[PDB]
């Protein structure tokens, strides 16, 4: 498959007044790993991140064109973008290529810049949006991530517990996938700060 | 089949490539150069399809030179790498895609030495060391085994020699000679060719 | 043309403890997008110390089951004893490999007791490659069950946590939890869950309800 | 996916399930499959999700323009025409299967619309992987000129048939009731499916995850 | 095919056909063999020295392989059969196993062959 | 899968990873890829697990029968030849099998590569599997017939490890056996996560 | 059989109190052609079991022949033993799996109903050897149309009378006649009780077509 | 699908079944396959539902504009020619078998066939669709020059009943429509109204 | 090919066209498709000529030996069963549509169909071959219980005429054969003897 | 990929083969021997499919040895060549054909030195010199250019060296070492390996 060509995993998780997004760090070509510091999570404003898994080229390209349109948005209007709006923007961007799609399944995680209400979503390769109140996943180890997230996720979690949960989910899901891993990175974001961590992970 | 390799040190980038131009079962050229000067401090190592390599590489080259002539200053290795990556990515879903794998070595006055890896799908990845081709499968591990971020250029050349010797030992393809260049603060310097006097 | 295989779904789990073995499965038999039945368990009691779970193509499951029964009886007649769990594992390996060029579309997991009374799990591939495991999930929702079990039973990726052996109680609630999550995410897993517990006392059977959608 | 629609005495009842699957894995347990077209017109969607989304949104927009210009409430025939012509133009490459229902000056109207651009005007319709079950329910228990609660019961029964007999369907039931002077958008008219209560607490305590690198970034 | 028991038990528990075969051997030219340290020698008696006969064509000492030689006594034709079969097996041993052939191995093969002919129909 | 084996002054070093995949999914990380045929015969597992295990088990049976019949133990060459001949009759039928038969013989340390394709070659060093190319890189850079035992162990372990690092289908644990004149000994079974901390820092 | 020719569509079955009822239309279709509109697709197999078949009719006739011979062969002995429904089901399973494994299948999907020792039996057998038991069965489009109705009833009232079952069956057959383009308005109902196997002659389904006049509005 | 059109003196008679299938499943058991193109011009549709609906709409549009611009009742031959143009120009992209029939003050009652190729021919009677195959003989042995309107009605009714009985892709209800200078008389034969034929017993 | 068999009181009536084609070329415009299996048992062939000829010969052989060994006139059902056995056992290698018909002192006049699958069913009347498709309706609306022998003759004649008119793989001449206890009465309808039907003009 | 070469002189046969056993992109063995002794004066150079080469060659070998043990004298190179050709031809249209290309070198006390060429289709052809493999395409011409029927074995070895050097120059495959044997009246003699000290 095309999506499995580079592999990779991206997850987002809701908390109390916080939100989390994580991704593995491997960039490989089929069986061969090329790099272990590949960026799959991109800041799209303060307290609003997007996660892209799938074909590495389209990860980078979608990220870049997204930053393009986003910057134009934040210039024309005098405000940072709302999460729903970013989701609709990405959806539009992906559906423009309905018959020649980018091979990425984006995940959005952020807090409403006006309020603080956490928001998460995921999209098709052709931009079908899906919002949940618990978690979203995308990647070559989707079934694994589903398995972990359905068993670990509690509703009203505090930053520390959200962290531990999303970290354990990502680690244990990725460790049952050959083309995902070589490290994990987690952004846990709340109203006042953003914590970025790299997990101690297997490198095989 | 073609081999590229790059090793980044603290203040230099070492690059090497095979010198064989092959077709069918014969070597047609034994002094072929895979490298392309794009600035005073940037090298582009291009490999792959027959016409696509030179066409793409030279297009990029003349555009970088154009930037230099239009603005007075040169592109940074990063800006260059992202430029070639943008060009390669835009042609991907077009009628005329380019089957090229490439390395971009460079030295910036600010950010220092840089080594970029590019797949033919146009995925850009910065790395301390990289390689392209079948030979990579036999060489990367060696690098993994012996590379340290503070490696001297002398030790870098020695390591390179280890990889190429391994190629001489296990690889079924010939590859008797290797172009070797190095980039630093003073620009691109040509090193003596690593060769193995077969016949 | 004509295909001799069809995927019938089903999830299967087995855990090995110090003095017990659990073999669990859902009870849904499905084909394509339909439900054939909601009361079709994938667990089969072979001896008083050994249970086998079979998932995949139902025709092969049935056939393989009956073959195993017949061959157990044959070993008994021939040796005046019952087959140990390991012996059943090995025999199964040969039976599966005899069809190397027209395989049983069956994922098998044996769970039981060895001759020391300790818990034993054997996992198989459709051609008889088999190994021994602490715990293994097979079937449609296998990829959902495996990583949690690697976490909660193997303590993988967990820092400063005591390595206490798995008790029967905890194992049971674990099985129920993973099947409950799987029933949420796998369209093939649901309707009901049958658990077979194997100890020196014999074989217990428990049934828990899962959602019917 | 199981969507259905029926015509009763005072209007129209639309029904849908809420499961969204990627392959044979449930991705969404609470997908909304009943789409706004106009204040008097709604549309259930099966098939390719993105295509139903964009098709239905586009038509909603064009219809808002239309009614804004006309100063009148949109007709269902209009929605049907726009949808079917757009879809025919794309020769089935836009995988939108739709149940379109609304109330006009001419009364209640229910169409089923296929991705190739064919439509059917019928008192009751079903679409989706679970459509045959729902259709069975209709063909067994449908009568003309039903009352509101009876119609709601019938539709919810059909959607339930789909939910429990189709692996593509599941979770909740959404209804949308449209009459000459009322609009009941019952989000979840029914939750016949529940996750079993957690027997365990797999809560991980702080420090159980080993960390290699940390970096705190203060905001504002 | 011919499926009749030739070699059977007698009331006193003897295999008569085998005994008669041994008589046939007892009517054979005398053959002796001795083992030394770095040499082994075999010698056969009456070559039926007709003098009008080519000795080479009537030798009772054959080689099975470069490693193993053999003498015999009894029915020369039967000997030819057993000898050639032994040769085939000597080569097949080299095929199936990189190593050549041990004397005991080929002896065991020949012996088993004879026994087989003492217990087979026809 | 990544397996390697090399013979030196003190016998035959045999090493393997332990990962087994079904597509991208990791089915197991506890696979015994070094097959104990005998107390004196080691095999390896690459390609199809079932094919290797079954056929080398059949090999073990044949070797035992050989030992009973001839009152001596089969040679490494005869064992490998036996296996190769058994496998050759199913050529083109789809058997996937790349194994290394290692032992000690009248000819000393023996090491044969046997293919499902038909290959059967003796040699000093071998590596089989999706990670073989990576293991060759370090093994060749470190190999000497005059290696010390601890040096040999470290070399094999490191080669398998680097292989696990680069190859997506290799990982889990590094298992290491040593074949000596008096039979083989199970040397080690280290986890990759441990080796990571041992090697990197 | 590699290419089925004349075929029959859905077969229905449902257990009730002290019996089992099976339904099937009397049509043999040649592709889309309703070619043979008066064939029985239900067989009496001894006094405690009965069989209905979807799929290739020729293979069904073959199975009918073999089974018939088996029953006769058994009844010749008169040893106070007879094939139970579960035994016929087992045998049929083994047969279908055997043919499947020879890559020469019997293109049938069969429903076996029976009553013996105070218990109702209902079994499904595939052409691949997929077999199982259930309180309700429906082959082909019945599996998509009739089965949800049958299950809906049986999960609100597990124990049916013969009349409730017969009514249910008639409604299901009606739905099939509405939505299955390869069915026929002429069917048989077979019932097993302790009194034996009864096969009721050609029955028609009443149909309603009022929705024909709901075009405009 | 089984469609049929018979021409008589004062006009024409149209008939169609009501079954629309997607495979062996009946997506609509009560389809309207008689489609008004103008006040006294109808078309019988067979083939792809999308194609025939689209084409019929387009032709209705064109013919409407045409008739307004001429200020005259449009010719049946004109509607038929429009269908012919569309169906021929896009013959590789359309799957449609059409029968255009109606009344016209200039040429009276007329029936035209526009089969899958895109050719056009006028006929005394025309049949089309999957089921038509089964009633060629009947319609050939039953037809008679100079039928009355009611005779043509009974005729099409019978033929369609037979076809629906034999064809699996045909069935449901019968839709009839008589067209003349008088106007359009549509009716529906269902259940027992549908002609039956003695089925073989012993 | 169009074959047909109708059962009446005293026996049966057989009819077939005479066209055998290889592509669009007519290799034989005067084929005999009514083949005697016994003194009062005939078969109508359709499908591969080689297959049907071979099978018919084999069945004739078997049935002959059988009837001699029993010293009785063979049952029609027996010949039909023989055809059924062959056609079912080799269903993947034969292309044959057979109609076995004849008279028998035990069960009288009978008609059995053995279509391509290898199934066997008794019918009041049976039709087969490519052309049969076009006369299903006619034969369904024209059939009537209790026809006389001559009525069945005229019946098959008409049906076959219609089929031959419509089907390209059918045509040539009509071959009829009545079978009863009396014996076998074969006749041939050619040219103008073949029933004609009023063809549409204006 | 495999290379064989044979050169017949007035009273000797010179043969050489590459020593590489390769799979995928790696050399797995560098001291592989393509030759098979079949008699005291016969060599069989076999090349091709993985299992077929050794199976076929060894079958033939043991059968020739069997002939020797059964009859007291050895087969002639001609009788041998026709024997292998018969075996190879009979299996051609069978379920188990052998993809082998082969050379047969020999010396008879009567007819003298002999070199036979065999295609995998089992066409037998006697030749003064021959070669198998991709390398043949680069070497045969050289032989054509420099071969004379009265060539000395010294000059024969020199010529061989020319061919192998050409292989080192143009061939894309590695092939650093070569087995070299020679057959005459006194039997099979092993000559020093022709190698090119790459690394």
């Amino acid at each position: 498959s095309i999506m499995s060509y580079n592999g990779g995993a991206v997850m987002a998780m809701k908390g109390k007044n916080c939100v989390a997004i994580a991704a593995d760090r491997r960039f490989g070509i089929q069986a061969q790993m090329v790099t272990t510091d590949f960026q799959k999570i991109f800041p799209m404003g303060d307290r609003l991140y997007i996660g892209l898994a799938g074909l590495a080229t389209d990860v980078q390209t979608v990220a870049q064109r997204l930053k393009f349109r986003l910057n134009l948005y934040e210039l024309k209007e005098g405000r940072q973008i709302k999460p729903y709006t970013l989701m609709s923007m990405v959806a539009n961007l992906l559906y423009e290529k309905r018959f020649g799609p980018y091979y990425t399944e984006p995940v959005i995680a952020g807090l409403d810049p006006k309020t603080f209400k956490p928001f998460i979503c995921s999209l098709d390769l052709i931009g079908c949006p899906m919002v949940t109140d618990d978690f979203v996943v995308s990647g070559t180890c989707a079934e694994q991530m589903y398995g972990m997230c359905e068993s670990l996720w509690e509703p009203n979690m505090d930053p520390d517990h959200l962290f531990e949960t999303i970290s354990q989910a990502m680690l244990n899901a990725v460790d049952r996938d050959a083309v995902s891993g070589m490290g994990v990175i987690v952004h846990i974001i709340e109203k006042d700060k953003i914590t970025t961590r790299t997990l101690k992970a297997r490198m095989d | 089949m073609e081999y590229l390799i790059g090793i980044q040190g603290p203040d230099y980038v070492l690059v090497a490539s095979d010198r064989v131009a092959a077709s069918n079962i014969v070597q047609m050229k034994d002094d072929h150069d895979k490298m392309f000067k794009m600035s005073e401090k940037i090298l582009l190592l291009c490999v792959g399809e027959a016409g696509d390599t030179v066409q793409f590489a030279e297009y990029i080259q003349k555009n970088v030179q154009l930037y230099k002539m239009r603005n007075g200053y040169e592109l940074s290795p990063t800006a260059a790498a992202n430029f070639t990556r943008r060009n390669l990515a835009d042609c991907l879903r077009s009628r005329t895609p380019y089957h090229v794998n490439l390395l971009l070595a460079g030295y910036d006055e600010h950010e220092g030495p840089a080594l970029y890896y590019m797949d033919y799908l146009a995925a850009l990845a910065k790395a301390p060391f990289a390689a392209h081709g079948y030979g990579a499968f036999l060489t990367l591990s060696i690098l993994d085994r012996y590379y340290t971020p503070t490696i001297s250029r002398e030790r870098a050349v020695e390591l390179l020699r280890k990889c190429l010797e391994e190629l001489q030992k296990r690889f079924i393809l010939n590859l008797p000679t290797f172009s070797v260049r190095i980039i630093d603060k003073n620009g691109i310097h040509d090193l003596d060719n690593i060769s193995f006097p077969k016949q | 043309r004509f295909s001799p295989y069809v995927f019938n779904g089903g999830t299967i789990l087995a855990i090995a403890g110090e003095d017990f073995a659990i073999v669990a499965s859902d009870t849904r038999l499905s084909e394509g997008f339909s439900i054939h039945t909601r009361d079709s368990p994938k667990c089969y009691k072979l001896t008083d110390k050994t249970v086998i779970g079979c998932s995949g193509f139902h025709g092969d499951c049935l056939t393989l089951t009956k073959i195993i029964e017949a061959r157990l009886k044959m070993y008994k007649h021939s040796n005046n004893k019952a087959m140990t769990t390991g012996a059943i594992a090995a025999m199964l390996s040969t039976i599966l490999y005899s069809r190397r060029f027209f395989p049983y579309y069956v994922y098998n997991i044996i769970g039981g007791l060895d001759e020391e009374g300790k818990g034993a799990v054997y996992s198989f591939d459709p051609v008889g490659s088999y190994q021994r495991d602490s715990f293994k999930a097979g079937g449609s929702a296998s990829a959902m069950l495996q990583p949690l079990l690697d976490n909660q039973v193997g303590f993988k990726n967990m820092q400063n946590v005591e390595h206490v052996p798995l008790s029967l109680d905890r194992a049971m609630r674990l099985v129920k939890d993973v099947f409950i999550s799987a029933a949420e995410r796998d369209v093939y897993t649901g309707d009901a869950l049958r658990i077979c517990i194997v100890t020196k006392e014999g074989i217990r059977e428990e049934t828990v309800s899962l959602r019917k959608d | 996916t199981t969507i259905a629609g029926v015509v009763y005495k005072d209007g129209i009842v639309l029904g849908a399930d809420t499961r969204a699957t990627e392959g044979m894995v449930v991705a969404d347990k609470n997908c909304s499959k009943i789409h706004f077209i106009s204040p008097n017109i709604y549309c259930c969607g099966a098939g390719t999700a993105a295509d139903t989304d964009m098709t239905t949104q586009l038509i909603s927009s064009n219809l808002e323009l239309h009614s804004l210009s006309t100063g009148r409430l949109p007709r269902v025939v209009t929605a049907n025409r726009m949808l079917k012509q757009m879809l025919f133009r794309y020769q089935g490459y836009i995988g939108a299967a739709l149940v379109l229902g609304g109330v006009d000056v001419t009364g209640p109207h229910l169409y089923s619309i296929y991705p190739h651009g064919s439509t059917d005007k019928l008192p009751y319709v079903t679409m989706g992987s679970g459509s045959l079950a729902a259709m069975a329910v209709f063909e067994d228990k449908f009568r003309p000129d039903m009352e509101e609660e009876e119609a709601k019961n019938l539709v919810s029964e059909a959607i339930a048939a789909g939910i429990f007999n189709d692996l593509g369907s599941g979770s909740n039931i959404d209804l949308c009731v449209i009459s000459k002077n009322k609009l009941d958008f019952l989000r979840p008219y029914t939750v016949p499916n529940k996750k079993g209560t957690r027997l365990g607490r797999y809560r991980c305590e702080k420090g159980t995850t080993a960390v290699l690198t940390e970096k705190i970034t203060p905001l504002e | 095919s011919y499926d009749r028991a030739i070699t059977v038990f007698s009331p006193d528990g003897h295999l008569f056909q085998v005994e008669y075969a041994q008589e046939a051997v007892k009517k054979g030219s005398t053959a002796v063999g001795v083992r030394g340290r770095d040499i082994v020698v075999l010698g056969v008696e009456k070559k039926s020295v007709a003098k009008l006969q080519d000795e080479r064509t009537v030798r009772k000492i054959c080689a099975l392989d470069d490693n193993v030689c053999m003498a015999f006594a009894g029915l020369t034709a039967d000997a030819r059969i057993v000898i050639n079969r032994a040769r085939v097996e000597c080569q097949s041993h080299r095929l199936t196993v990189e190593d050549p052939v041990t004397v005991e191995y080929i002896t065991r093969y020949i012996a088993s062959l004879k026994q087989r002919y003492t217990q087979s129909n026809g | 899968t990544t397996t390697l084996a090399f013979k030196f002054r003190h016998g035959v070093i045999v090493a393997a990873d332990s990962r087994a995949t079904a597509g991208a999914y990791i089915a197991s990380q506890t696979v015994k890829k070094v097959i104990e045929i005998n107390p004196y015969l080691l095999g390896t597992m690459a390609g199809g697990a079932a094919d290797c295990s079954f056929w080398e088990r059949l090999l073990a049976r044949q070797c035992r029968i050989y030992e009973l019949r001839n009152k001596e133990r089969i040679s490494v060459a005869a064992a490998s030849k036996l296996l190769a001949n058994m496998v050759y009759q199913y050529k083109g039928m789809g058997l996937s099998m790349g194994t290394m038969i290692c032992g000690w013989d009248k000819r000393g340390p023996g090491l044969y590569y046997v293919d499902s394709e038909g290959n059967r070659i003796s040699g000093a060093t071998f590596s089989v599997g999706s990670g073989s190319v990576y293991a060759y890189g370090v093994m060749d850079r470190g190999y000497s017939y005059d290696l010390e035992v601890e040096q040999a162990y470290d070399l094999a372990r490191r080669a398998i490890y680097q292989a696990t690092y680069r190859d997506a289908y290799s990982g889990g644990a590094v298992n290491l056996y040593h074949v000596r004149e008096d039979g083989w000994i199970r040397v080690s079974s280290d986890n990759v996560a441990d080796l990571h901390e041992k090697y990197s820092g | 059989t590699q290419n089925p020719m004349v075929t029959g569509t859905s077969v229905l079955g449902v257990k009730f109190e002290g019996g089992v009822v099976i339904a099937a239309d009397m049509l043999g279709s040649y592709g889309s052609l309703a070619r043979f509109r008066n064939i029985s697709r239900i067989m009496r197999v001894n006094n405690s079991t009965m069989l209905g078949a979807s799929g290739d009719y020729a293979d069904f006739q073959y199975l009918k022949q073999v089974l018939g011979q088996m029953v006769i062969d058994e009844e010749l002995l008169g040893d106070g033993h007879s094939y139970s429904p579960r035994a016929i089901h087992s045998w049929l399973t083994r047969a279908m799996y055997s043919r499947r494994s020879k890559m020469n299948p019997l293109w049938n999907t069969m429903v076996i109903g029976g009553y013996a020792d105070g218990e109702s039996f209902l079994g499904y057998v595939d052409m691949l050897g997929v077999a199982y038991e259930a309180p309700s069965l429906a082959t082909g489009y019945g599996a998509y149309l009739a089965q949800p109705l049958l299950r809906e009833v049986l999960e609100k009232q597990p124990v049916l009378s013969q009349t409730e079952a017969r009514d249910l069956v008639e409604r299901c057959m009606r739905v099939l006649y509405y939505r299955d383009a390869r069915s026929y308005n002429r069917f048989q109902i077979a019932t097993v009780t302790e009194k034996g196997v009864e096969i009721e002659g050609p029955l028609s389904t009443e149909t309603n077509w009022d929705i024909a006049h709901m075009i405009s509005g | 699908t089984t469609i049929m059109a018979v021409q008589f003196d004062g006009g024409v008679v149209l008939g169609a079944d009501s079954r629309t299938t997607t495979g062996s499943y009946i997506a609509n058991r009560v389809t309207d396959k008689l489609t008004p193109i103008h006040d006294r011009i109808f078309c019988c549709r067979s083939g792809s539902a999308a194609d025939t609906q689209a084409v019929a709409d387009a032709v209705t549009y064109q013919l409407g504009f045409h008739s307004i611009e001429l200020n005259e009742p449009p010719l049946v031959h004109t509607a038929a020619s429009l269908f012919k143009e569309m169906c021929y120009r896009y013959r590789e992209d359309l799957m449609a078998g059409i029968i255009i029939a109606g009344w016209d003050p200039q040429e009276g009652g007329q029936v035209y066939s526009v089969p899958m190729g895109g050719m056009m021919v006028r006929q005394s009677f025309a049949i089309g669709g999957s089921g038509s195959s089964y009633i060629y003989g009947y319609v050939d042995a039953t037809y008679r020059e100079g039928m009355t309107k009611e005779e043509c009605l009974q005729f099409t009714a019978n033929a369609l009943a037979l076809a629906m009985e034999r064809d699996g892709s045909s069935g449901g209800v019968i839709r009839l429509a008589a067209i003349a200078e008088s106007g359009v008389e549509r009716q529906v034969l269902l259940g027992d109204q549908i002609p039956k034929f003695a089925v073989a017993t012993l």
